[PDB]
């Protein structure tokens, strides 16, 4: 599909933004396993520091999945703008 | 009241600034003097180009004539009017429509008569005053049928309400054309005045004085000019507008009057007019009554710009420039005809 | 005039009903059933305070805002033939914001006095809190309305200034004196609002 | 009684904001468009 | 008991609804047919 | 040495300002307000930095600051392709012409965002957060507080004997996740905006002295600059000193009924000096408060009426509409004195817009991307994909474009009205030399 | 003791005085400024004489300030209500009376400027009329000052 | 022995009397000044005579001051209520009646001043009608004075 | 056993009787004066015999004065309420009835004087018509006098 | 211990902040679109520039969104009333402020679009005047934010 | 234990959201359709593009349908009142905001569609502005969704 | 509501019919719709008043 | 346990549903019919 090279280029930029930002998010949690403290915690939070390490690892996993989707999107958009 | 000075500039703020900015460009007494000190039409152009006027004779015939200066000046103010008329909203546009109506009235008088004496619309339209326009059809391609023009007017032409006095076509054929146009003008002035009084704020107080003057002006001048013609005194009275100072009492005396002195005797009861008849020396080499009326009318149109929150500034705007056009052409005519001693017959516009 | 007719009909019916109800309570010799003290005491001072604060800020910007477009339209229109106008006549708008600023400062200073009561039964509770509540309400209203009308004045005057300057550049400076009075009127409201809340306490 | 503290206070705030709504709507309704365009 | 509640509700509910009808009736009453096309000739 | 216009060839010349590929854009936004007086101090050399700085304060967002630069870089990278092409799109041309302005604006926005430690509402952890020692919190008679914590927050006390120490650089990241950031950080930015605004005004006034020297108008400083700067210093500089004093003089030990600089400032102007009931910042403050306000009044006669008074004195001795000159000077005095008060409020835009932006960033993050996260692995990852894509879209649509444009305009407003009006006065004519402009034709 | 809410009316008085006087001054000022600007385009030589109406408006604004300040300084918590009612009356008396005066100031100044624009000899007469409006503002102030001291 | 808030009615009387009278005089003054400014341009020599309607208006303002002060002096805390109703009636009676009179003063002066310029013989008729307006204002004053002492 | 507020109803009657009557007479006076001024331009000899509508307007004002004074003198503290309602009815009856007449007086006077200018024969007719308005005003007085003594 | 209805005032704040801001921005948008459509016919090259008033109005709409969301995320059941009135004030404060802002935006933009097309030198002034209105709207936002911590 | 009649507010929300949104879309639809009928007679080739205002108006109506249904499906008998206050806020927030957007749609549609026939380059400009009105409507939906589940 | 419809349609329809005799049938049909709108009211009233 | 007056609201609903929709349909019918009459005189073929 062509879709227009102007829109393929926009997708490439968004895809690069997605991969860069999402991987960074996972790293920050992986290193500080943190101020943000937004891993989607449970309300019934117990006295278990290991729960913060575990959820932070979950955030990294989920973030890298999102980046993987941006890698696929960027790849497709790359070929569109190059061929257009 | 507290009615004006509040919502006025919400929609009409731009036009008020623009129209006064345009007024700022009208020829001053100093500028008229520079136009007088020419004695040549080419120099007249060059001196006029010193103001907002000018650059309108460019690309025209190398010889400069009065007909070109006249037409071009009219065109300038028509364009400026249409601009402001188009960039306007019903609250103000309806007021402006009345101004255009005065010209439409004259134009429809032209459409009839010619229709009555087999003339085609296409031949008549080129001689109609601008702003009449008549973009509507049915008034166009009437097939030189008076009935078709009469019906098209009743239906499409905004002046249909005014023609309620002159109806059934029978009136068109049996009435003198000038009685028809004076009758229609009365209907216009009466409706327009009432409209101004419905806008019962600053506009009513700023606008009506001018309309009331015009109404009384018509009574005075019509009475005098009617002396030498064939017209029943009652039919003459029928043409006197009721929006003025003569209506309560005074028109009855003008209707009976058969002499200039009797008309002046009426003015004697109205100092604002008495002074005009006294100023109108009417000597063989002096100003006349019509000239004093123009001077008074302009004074009023200038005073109109003492109110910053009304519609009357636009009415005065058009009328003031119309006189300015008369003034400029007068100078061109004085040059063209070489009568320098008659140059000072323009009406100063301050 | 469809809207004006609606507004009038509501206005007349609103007060006409109040007259009938008021006089009826008197006629039927009710035991002061409509008790103003009751309304004033049950009505939480918190509403009165927060209302006055919102009024102080909200009314003041309305004034400024009103005047701004009054003078904006005149400047923009006239400026077509006199573009010089924007150089000097923008000060009219500065005066309009300045009227908003007067109210804005007071709105913040007043709101800085807002405190909780931890109060329940008004009986012998919050005697001072009612005074401070009503005072804050008044002071907010005082400055709000005063700035509201000032902003309208300044707009009207600034419009004339723009129209005048377009035709005579020498008139600008002299006219400025009128707008200064307009600003002073708003400052007078500020002085009173300051006094009204000069000795208040919340909580 | 006819009114409670709650009801009355609610009505007071309701009317204030109703007046604001009315003011805004008033000027919004009294808004016109152009009859014609100036030129081509 | 709870008079103030039914009272408050019914008064303001019926008042707002009644006005909506009154305004709607006004707007319908004064419908502008255009006063043109054939009206000028019948007038 | 200040930059001034070039000489042109006893009539008022046009103003000629030499510009280059980078500084031309800055001169234009100056010229947009007006053409400066011949031999006037050119504000543009100071705008080059001052304006980006004011933006960076208004747009203090580390993450968007980067994106903003990248946008400018894109345009610069195509500089050769954009110049040697047709550009009928004027909005593209304008932002292109301002591409070097935008880049700089981003550069400072990063600087200020870094100190604020906000990158899309993200803090910058330098391992220096030592504000409090949580281990000691529990020791201070807080045993199993996390059980009750399920329904409470609990604010960390000051000066418990175990807390203290500043964050190495910028605001301690811990405030980025606090529920009361809205008082700690909002207050700081409030005070910062006031301090910066006053300094900027004083700078603009100081420049007026150089202009007064260049045109050899000793009177413009004898009754102008001097009494004007005295007015401003005594009232506005004093306030700034008090703000720093408060920060350095009082600790939490006096947090209850701690002196309020707002109330003391108001009481200063009103000469209200209660004997007791309110703690003063320092002993004798009442005497200083009275002194400064009286002096501020004493300088006014010079600025208010003595200029036309001495001009009348000197005029009649050498031999001037005295009444008209009094009108001019009186209006000028009011504008300066009242404007300083109003201008100070103008610079509250730095706080207002910095806060407004911070509110957009915090809310846009919290109500868009945060909700996209979930404890379920695959659903969370895929959700973040779609939610983030929309999030990035909103960040651009709302903050990078619209708010960046707003902050541009508001900082430009401050330059034109509050800064320039202290020294950059009068008008000049457009400098239009013969040039070979018709190169393409 | 001193009942609650008693200060309410005195606060409304102090507020009313200032607001209504501001209304009066604002109307008279805006109307006068309009007329002055319109004249000065036609002839600037009358501008200085035409300024007084604007000050006249400001006087109404001060009138209101004098009472509003007098009350605002008098306002306390322990008000015996009687004093609050006196304050309410004084506030309304000066404010609403100044409003009427300011209206007259506006109308007369605006018409006066147009009158002088055509004939400068009207100046003295127009000022004398505005003097009556100032007297109307004074009467309001007088009554308000009397009431506040009862 | 007396009820609370009984003084409320009295202070409303003193205020109302002054406010309505100022509104009446202000209206008549505003209309008169407009007519004077418009007329005097054509007939400047009449400027010193056309002021009279404005004085007539000032009389309405005095009417109000007299009663408002008379009531104010009679305002106490221990008011018997009965007396307060009389004071309120007196205040409204003179104020509202003066308001009506001021309206007529305005309209009659406006028309009369211009009519006089166009008709010098109208001067006497104009004054006579203005005398009737003053009589209408007095009737209110008479009743108010009767009530305030009843 | 006398109901409180009984005096309120009463005093409101006396005031209303005066206020509404002045409103009517003032309206009729304002309209009559306007027509008279315009008429005087053409027919100055009629100015003096054109004042009658204004004198008649004053009759309406007196109608009101008489009742208001009769009530005011009748007002006491220990009023049995019954009398208070009669006083309110009497006040409204004469005041509002005279008010309506005042408009008739004004409108007919204006039209009559303007017409008389052209048709001097209209004068007897103008007066007869205005006589009917005077009769309408008296009817209100008659009922008010009956009620105030009942 | 929580006064009932305490949550009612709070919820209204969030709603008003959004509704009134939308009204203002919509008004400004409607006014601008009218001027833009009329102007753009003759000078289509100015279509892009003419959008600015609309973007500014859109900012007003955001201003409102920020408060409405901030309040909404701050609502609970056990609201202590004190907090509720702060939220209501915040909503109303930004609402009316944004509403007035939007009106100034719309009115000025309409004139500005026409003025700029006729005189491009007015472009900067158009932005400036709209800029001041946007600054006024910001104040409305900030005060709504300030109350959230009081 | 739950307050009675608590469902009233939530029910009014569901209905209010739908009605106000229909009012908004109806205005924009009627105003745009008028411009379409007036325009497309001259430029029939634009008949399939001038519908856009109307389509975008339908969006306002859907925004209301989504919330009105969301609210209705959220109502029960034993409502804790708190939830009902939220439901009314959400209903009004989207409804009245959609109403404001509907006005923008209508006015911009009319001006844009007729302008487009005069200048086809306006077509994109019209959409962009209408896009801003749609964004204004969206903000209302966002807040309503936030409140309705809060 | 039906009365409004009848009146407005009757006025325009009857006058139009003289100008266009072919309008008669269309006028009747439209008036029939207004009568149906009036009947809907009757139908609801009959069902409701008997419930 | 049933609140008295409770049925009042439901009855007003049944009425409002018909009254308001009737007002709308009546407006639309009358407004369209007027335009139709104007059309038919110009050309009945579209009636």
């Amino acid at each position: 599909l062509c879709c227009g090279p102007k829109l393929a280029a926009c997708g490439i930029v968004l895809s690069a933004w997605g991969v860069i930002m999402l991987i960074m998010l996972g790293i920050f949690f992986n290193v500080h396993s943190l101020i943000e403290d937004v891993p989607f915690t449970e309300k019934d939070f117990e006295n278990g520091p290991q729960n913060i390490y575990n959820l932070y690892e979950q955030v990294s996993y989920n973030c890298f999945i999102a980046a993987g989707l941006y890698l696929l999107l960027g790849g497709f958009s790359f070929c569109q703008v190059r061929l257009n | 009241s507290f009615f004006p000075e509040l919502y006025f500039n919400v929609d009409n703020g731009y036009l008020e600034g623009l129209v006064r900015g345009l007024k700022a460009g009208v020829l001053s007494q100093a500028d008229y003097l520079n136009l007088v000190q020419c004695e040549t039409l080419e120099d007249l152009k060059l001196h006029l180009q010193s103001t907002d006027y000018g650059n309108f004779l460019a690309n025209e015939a190398s010889p400069l004539t009065v007909s070109v200066i006249d037409d071009k000046l009219k065109e300038k103010m028509v364009v400026e009017f249409r601009h402001m008329r188009n960039h306007a909203y019903e609250p103000l546009a309806s007021f402006l429509d009345f101004i255009t109506y005065s010209y439409m009235i004259d134009n429809v008088i032209l459409l009839i008569t010619g229709t009555l004496h087999q003339r085609s619309i296409a031949e008549l339209v080129p001689k109609c005053h601008p702003l009449g326009s008549f973009e509507q059809m049915e008034a166009v391609n009437i097939a030189q049928t008076p009935a078709e023009l009469y019906n098209a007017i009743l239906v499409d032409t905004p002046l249909a309400a005014f023609f309620q006095d002159c109806i059934s076509e029978q009136d068109l054929d049996e009435m003198n054309i000038e009685i028809i146009r004076n009758t229609l003008y009365k209907a216009y002035l009466e409706s327009f005045y009432k409209f101004c009084t419905l806008l019962g704020g600053t506009t009513a107080d700023a606008m009506c004085p001018i309309l009331e003057f015009e109404a009384d002006r018509r009574a005075f001048i019509i009475t005098i000019n009617s002396f030498g013609t064939e017209l029943s005194k009652e039919d003459r009275a029928k043409l006197f507008p009721h929006c003025g100072r003569l209506y309560p009492e005074g028109l009855a005396q003008l209707a009976r009057a058969d002499d200039y002195e009797q008309v002046k005797n009426v003015a004697d009861y109205y100092p604002e007019y008495k002074l005009l008849f006294e100023g109108a020396g009417s000597n063989p080499g002096d100003k006349t009554l019509e000239d004093r009326f123009f001077e008074h009318e302009v004074k009023l149109n200038k005073l109109a710009f003492l109110n910053q929150f009304h519609f009357g500034v636009f009415y005065a705007f058009v009328k003031l420039k119309e006189q300015e056009c008369r003034n400029i052409v007068w100078i061109a005519e004085c040059i063209a005809q070489r009568h320098r001693a008659k140059i000072d017959n323009y009406i100063p516009i301050f | 005039t469809g809207l004006e007719l609606l507004y009038l009909g509501i206005f007349v019916a609103f007060w006409a009903c109040m007259i009938v109800v008021g006089i009826c309570y008197t006629i039927f010799d009710l035991g002061f059933r409509f008790d103003v003290a009751w309304f004033l005491t049950e009505t939480s001072p918190f509403m009165w305070s927060n209302l006055g604060i919102g009024l102080a800020i909200s009314l003041s910007v309305v004034g400024a805002a009103w005047g701004i477009y009054i003078t904006g339209s005149s400047i923009i229109g006239g400026g077509v033939k006199a573009p010089r106008i924007k150089t000097k006549n923008l000060v009219s708008i500065i005066f309009c914001e300045a009227v908003a600023i007067y109210g804005i400062i007071m709105a913040i200073v007043i709101s800085n006095m807002a405190e909780p009561f931890s109060a329940t039964d008004p009986k012998a509770i919050g005697h001072r809190n009612y005074h401070a509540g009503y005072s804050m309400f008044g002071a907010g209203l005082t400055v709000g309305l005063s700035n509201l009308f000032c902003g309208v004045c300044v707009g009207i005057v600034g419009s004339g200034a723009a129209l005048a300057d377009a035709q005579n550049p020498s008139l600008f400076v002299k006219i400025l004196i009128v707008e200064i009075f307009g600003s002073a009127i708003g400052l007078f409201g500020v002085i009173v609002a300051i006094l009204q809340t000069s000795r208040v306490k919340m909580g | 009684g006819f009114f409670s503290p709650g009801i009355w206070m609610g009505l007071l705030t309701t009317l204030f904001m109703l007046f604001i709504f009315t003011y805004g709507l008033h000027m919004i309704l009294s808004l016109k468009t152009m009859d014609r365009f100036d030129d081509r | 008991l709870e008079y103030s509640v039914v009272f408050n509700l019914v008064l303001w509910i019926m008042t707002g609804l009644a006005l909506a009808v009154i305004i709607t009736s006004y707007n319908i009453w004064n419908m502008d047919p255009g006063y043109d096309s054939i009206i000028y000739r019948m007038t | 040495e200040l930059f001034r216009s070039e000489e042109m060839t006893n009539q008022t010349p046009p103003t000629y300002n030499k510009t280059n590929k980078f500084t031309h854009g800055f001169q234009n936004i100056v010229d947009a307000y007006g053409i400066g007086t011949y031999r006037e101090i050119n504000p543009a050399p100071y705008t080059v930095i001052t304006f980006p700085f004011l933006f960076a304060v208004m747009f203090g967002d580390f993450g968007h600051g980067i994106l903003m630069t990248l946008f400018a870089v894109w345009m610069v990278l195509r500089e050769s392709r954009i110049l040697s092409q047709k550009n009928e799109n004027e909005m593209f041309s304008m932002v292109f012409s301002g591409r070097y302005i935008i880049l700089l604006m981003g550069l400072f926005s990063i600087y200020t965002g870094l100190i604020y430690n906000d990158c899309f509402s993200k803090s910058l952890n330098i391992f220096g957060s030592s504000w409090s020692v949580r281990p000691m919190f529990t020791i201070g008679n807080w045993t199993e507080e996390t059980l009750l914590g399920s329904s409470v927050l609990q604010l960390n006390p000051a000066i418990p004997g175990v807390f203290g120490g500043p964050y190495p650089f910028g605001i301690d990241p811990i405030w980025n996740i606090a529920t009361n950031k809205l008082t700690f950080l909002n207050s700081f930015k409030m005070k910062m905006s006031v301090i910066l605004g006053i300094i900027h005004m004083l700078f603009g006034v100081s420049l007026s002295l150089f202009n007064h020297i260049y045109f050899k108008k000793p009177l413009n400083i004898y009754f102008g600059f001097i009494p004007e700067i005295i007015f401003m210093s005594s009232l506005f500089g004093y306030l700034v000193i008090l703000i720093f004093y408060k920060w350095t003089a009082y600790d939490a030990h006096s947090s209850r009924n701690a002196p309020s600089l707002l109330i003391h400032f108001i009481n200063m102007f009103l000469f209200s000096y209660p004997e007791s009931g309110n703690a003063m910042l320092y002993s004798g403050q009442k005497g200083i408060q009275c002194f400064l306000i009286v002096v501020a009044m004493l300088c006014v006669p010079w600025m208010l009426l003595f200029k036309p008074l001495i001009l009348r004195h000197q005029y009649l001795r050498k031999k001037f509409d005295f009444g008209d000159t009094m009108v001019h000077q009186a209006i000028h005095t009011i504008e300066y004195c009242l404007g300083c008060i109003s201008n100070t409020a103008s610079y509250l835009r730095l706080w207002a817009l910095s806060l407004a932006h911070a509110q957009l960033s915090e809310v846009l993050w919290t109500m868009v991307i945060h909700i996209g996260l979930h404890v379920r692995s695959l659903a969370g990852g895929l959700g973040l994909f779609f939610i983030f894509a929309a999030f990035a879209t909103l960040t651009v649509a709302i903050l990078l474009i619209m708010e960046g444009l707003s902050a541009f305009l508001h900082a430009l407003r401050l330059h034109w009205v509050e800064f320039q009006n202290k020294f950059y006065t009068g008008t000049g004519f457009k400098f239009l030399p013969f040039s070979f402009e018709h190169i393409r034709e | 003791n001193n009942p609650e809410y008693s200060s309410f009316f005195g606060v409304m008085g102090a507020s009313s005085a200032m607001v209504f006087s501001a209304m009066g001054a604002a109307y008279g000022t805006a109307k006068s400024g309009t007329g002055i600007a319109a004249m000065s385009v036609m002839r600037p030589e009358l501008i200085m004489k035409s300024i007084i109406p604007v000050v006249m408006a400001g006087i109404i604004a001060i009138y209101g300030l004098v009472v509003a300040v007098l009350i605002a300084n008098s306002l306390t918590d322990g008000i015996t209500l009687y004093r609050s009612f006196l304050q309410l009356g004084a506030g309304l008396s000066v404010g609403l009376s100044g409003l009427a005066a300011g209206f007259a100031i506006g109308i007369v100044g605006d018409a006066g400027v147009r009158g002088t624009a055509q004939q400068p000899r009207l100046f003295v007469g127009m000022i004398l009329i505005l003097i009556f409006a100032e007297v109307l503002g004074l009467y309001g102030l007088i009554v308000a000052l009397i009431l506040s001291t009862k």
